[PDB]
């Protein structure tokens, strides 16, 4: 599944 | 980082309203949970990104709106008694990750304006039993009659706050617990040594800070108008 | 601002027998940017029911792309890809040889 | 509900551990939340979790088992400043509605009262009006105080002051009436 | 090492024509799985592999949702990028990032990897630790505090270490008879004259998966320096792969010259001859 946790650069 | 306003807030039931919410942080993800007394925060509404929501746990009763990036605002349509809560306001990085709150909005909604008063206050003075067997000395604070349930009570020493030796119940009591708009009782205790007390030069106040009515709402009654105010009430030490 | 021109293979899925069905295959991949234009050509025109993979990289952040066409070679019949992306000032053609 | 917590209360000697857990019933939740409220304000978040086992930051452990789906809080040498609702949350990743939050436990540190003198006095107004109130003070922390079984009558709930630079703790109700009836000597049965 | 679970996103900026372009690929081992791709009204995540046919609405919801999430941030983070380097607001720019978890020979999490890259170079990388980044450059050192600020390394190890893996398994037994069951190479030496003297001889992998392999040429079994002409591993567009190696030979000679073949599926390393 794709990762839930997404950064902000 | 998140500003919401208003801090309290008193409705007539039907009467819309708007609730701010503004972050600074930019973050895509803004929310508004409500908390009813002793219990969890539910969702009511939420937003992904600017010009996105979607529906909570609760979403019955209310709108909401996402024009820039930055705010949030939440929209009663018409207020209902069951609306009667405290929201709180969020901003988040991620759908998933730590909500970061608002500040908070008590929010009563009553039925009629002329339910609404501000409280009586009185200070009552030590015991000279609790004096002799103690060497101590107990003051108590008694607010009366206010509604709605949105006062602050604070203790006044020579016209300095305190917080050292004081304590004020957690929640108000009904004194009508019959009624559906009952008004309330707040109590609160400051205990300071029998030598401090029998100073007569100290001030002792008492100062209950009350939030209801707003310049722009509207008063048709014989009694002044429940607007927001302080009540206090003072005693000076006593040697006996 | 990497730009690394197309790398190019045309073959079929099988090996080539006249009058048997197949499929024509163009293989793009070591580019950079992703936009790309990919056709299929029998005999110089372009075929119309081309279809393509998904888009996705290597270990080098370059792209690949497979485009590909049932199709049934005949000996007369001639077929190749034409590939254009930033990195070419003009369509790259190339023929399809059933040997490779 | 989803996120289940006890609602409590809970009571910790102070200077005690105290522990509290939380379950939620989506294996598919991710991310995890210990929140504190003091009464009518704001969570403040005190701990988040995400990776199975355990998590330190002062006096508090977080524990996250995900196979068994549960959360707890462990609080070292508890404190006044510790008492709270603590509030857990959940990602739920498979719903997606931002975080879920369970009902909350409400945790009380109760302090040892060093000499306690259970009893009741009488308050005279400041103001000439000759009304009164009643304190029941100097209880130990384990006496409860009853409601008010009149209606006529009105009892608080108990509270705890400290009188920090002599180093003093107080337990404390008030109760007061408007009928003349009223004897402060019985007023807390 | 055994098996992975790896995802590949692009977005790429398009200033004045909408929102960027967003395509996002799954693939376990060399098998891909599921795709994104936001060219669409109602983009949703769909299945790109048989034994993803028969998930539930569940998952399509969720994927979907997700996809779309990241697209957004994308799109934040494009802008972001174009301000740190003081870019024209004209130009098209590419936000790639790989991710991925690998299992050991235990079925276990062996290790994790995620990586960014703004217009086909590296920009910032989650170190081996899974703990802390490192940053290309100035603007990659904004967004390494960034990211220590947010937690984000403790985020993404939660998702390598666990999530990743746990679906990882889910998916290697949905897809068991692909993944696991390989698929060797069909294998043959074709001969093209060249002129008088002398001829190539193709050797053909054909069919085989995963896409690793290796074609050697061999000169009375010993290793030579002829013209050895060797194609890059393509896709069949089936789900398997081919490779030819090719060397020129004398006419004549042909026999001499013998083709290896290496491949995951082959019980044993394979020896081919031209059959005339």
């Amino acid at each position: 599944i794709l990762n839930p946790f997404l950064p902000l650069l | 980082g998140v500003t919401q306003t208003p801090k309290f807030q008193v409705l007539k039931t039907g009467q819309s309203m708007t609730l701010q919410c503004a972050q600074d942080m930019n973050y895509e993800y803004m929310s508004w949970y409500r908390q009813d007394p002793g219990m969890g925060l539910r969702l009511i509404h939420y937003s992904v990104s600017a010009g996105l929501t979607d529906q909570g746990e609760v979403p019955n009763g209310y709108n909401v709106s996402r024009s820039t990036t930055e705010d949030f605002p939440l929209r009663l349509l018409s207020a209902a008694p069951s609306q009667t809560s405290v929201y709180f306001c969020a901003s988040h990085r991620n759908r998933l990750t730590e909500a970061f709150f608002g500040q908070g909005t008590r929010l009563t909604v009553v039925e009629d304006l002329k339910n609404v008063f501000p409280p009586e206050v009185a200070v009552f003075e030590p015991s000279e039993a609790e004096i002799s067997h103690t060497q101590k000395a107990t003051l108590v604070c008694l607010a009366t009659g206010f509604y709605p349930d949105h006062v602050e009570l604070s203790w006044w020493v020579n016209g300095k706050e305190v917080h050292s030796g004081v304590c004020t119940d957690p929640q108000p009591l009904k004194e009508q617990p019959a009624l559906n708009d009952s008004r309330y009782a707040l109590s609160s205790r400051l205990r300071v040594s029998a030598t401090f007390w029998q100073d007569p030069r100290n001030h002792f106040r008492c100062q209950v800070q009350f939030y209801g009515l707003s310049e722009n709402d509207e008063w048709t009654q014989d009694r002044a108008k429940p607007v927001t105010q302080i009540v206090s009430a003072e005693a000076w030490g006593r040697a006996d | 601002m990497i730009q690394r021109t197309p790398k190019i293979q045309v073959y079929s899925r099988h090996p080539a027998e006249n009058g048997k069905s197949n499929f024509l295959n163009c293989y793009v991949s070591g580019f950079h940017p992703s936009d790309i234009e990919v056709d299929l050509l029998k005999n110089g025109e372009r075929i119309e029911k081309v279809e393509h993979s998904d888009l996705s990289f290597s270990k080098d952040w370059s792209f690949y792309l497979l485009y590909y066409t049932e199709f049934t070679p005949t000996e007369k019949d001639e077929y190749a890809c034409r590939v254009n992306h930033v990195t070419l000032s003009q369509p790259k053609i190339v023929k399809w040889d059933r040997d490779m | 509900k989803e996120v289940e917590q006890n609602s409590g209360p809970l009571s910790v000697p102070e200077g005690a551990i105290a522990s509290l857990n939380c379950t939620y019933s989506d294996r598919g939740s991710v991310s995890f939340f210990w929140y504190r409220q003091y009464s009518g304000k704001s969570p403040e978040l005190i701990m988040s979790i995400y990776l199975n086992g355990l998590k330190e930051d002062g006096r508090f452990t977080a524990q996250l088992n995900k196979a068994s789906q549960y959360v707890s809080l462990l609080i070292r040498d508890s404190q006044p400043s510790d008492s709270a609702t603590y509030l857990c949350a959940v990602g739920n990743h498979n719903t997606g509605n931002m975080l879920t939050f369970g009902g909350g436990t409400r945790l009380m540190v109760k302090p040892h009262i060093q000499n306690p003198d259970p009893a009741v006095y009488q308050l005279r107004d400041s103001k000439s009006s000759d009304k009164s109130v009643c304190l029941f003070t100097d209880f130990d922390s384990q006496t409860n105080v009853s409601q008010s079984k009149d209606s006529d009558v009105y009892i608080t709930d108990k509270c705890v002051l400290d009188m920090r630079s002599m180093d003093f703790k107080s337990n404390s109700a008030v109760a007061w009436s408007n009928k003349s009836d009223f004897a402060c000597a019985n007023a807390f049965n | 090492g055994s098996h992975s679970l790896k995802y590949f996103h692009t977005s790429v900026s398009r200033p004045g024509r909408g929102e960027p372009r967003f395509i996002s690929v799954g693939y376990v081992d060399d098998t891909q799985f599921v795709r994104f791709d936001n060219d669409a009204a109602s983009p949703r995540m769909v299945p790109r592999a048989p034994w993803m046919e028969q998930e539930g609405s569940e998952y399509w919801d969720r994927e979907t949702r997700s996809a779309r999430d990241t697209a957004q941030i994308f799109r934040v983070n494009l802008r972001t990028l174009r301000g740190y380097y003081n870019q024209s607001e004209a130009g098209s720019h590419t936000l790639q990032w790989m991710h991925g978890c690998e299992l050991g020979p235990d079925g276990r999490f062996l290790r994790g990897y995620e990586q960014f890259a703004y217009d086909g170079k590296d920009y910032l990388t989650l170190n081996e630790d899974l703990r802390s980044w490192t940053a290309v450059d100035t603007a990659a050192q904004i967004s390494e505090q960034k990211s220590n600020d947010a937690s984000e390394a403790e985020h993404q190890r939660a998702y390598l270490e666990d999530t990743c893996v746990e679906w990882l398994h889910k998916y290697l037994e949905k897809g068991k008879e692909t993944l696991l069951h390989l698929e060797p190479p069909k294998t043959h030496v074709t001969h093209h004259p060249i002129s008088d003297h002398e001829a190539t001889l193709r050797c053909w992998a054909l069919g085989f998966y995963p896409a690793e392999i290796t074609l050697t040429w061999q000169q009375d079994g010993e290793g030579h320096t002829q013209d050895t002409e060797l194609v890059e591993t393509r896709p069949a567009g089936d789900g398997t792969f081919q490779k030819w190696a090719a060397v020129v030979v004398p006419s004549g000679e042909e026999q001499r010259y013998t083709c290896h073949v290496q491949h995951e599926g082959l019980p044993e390393p394979v020896t081919l001859r031209w059959k005339p």
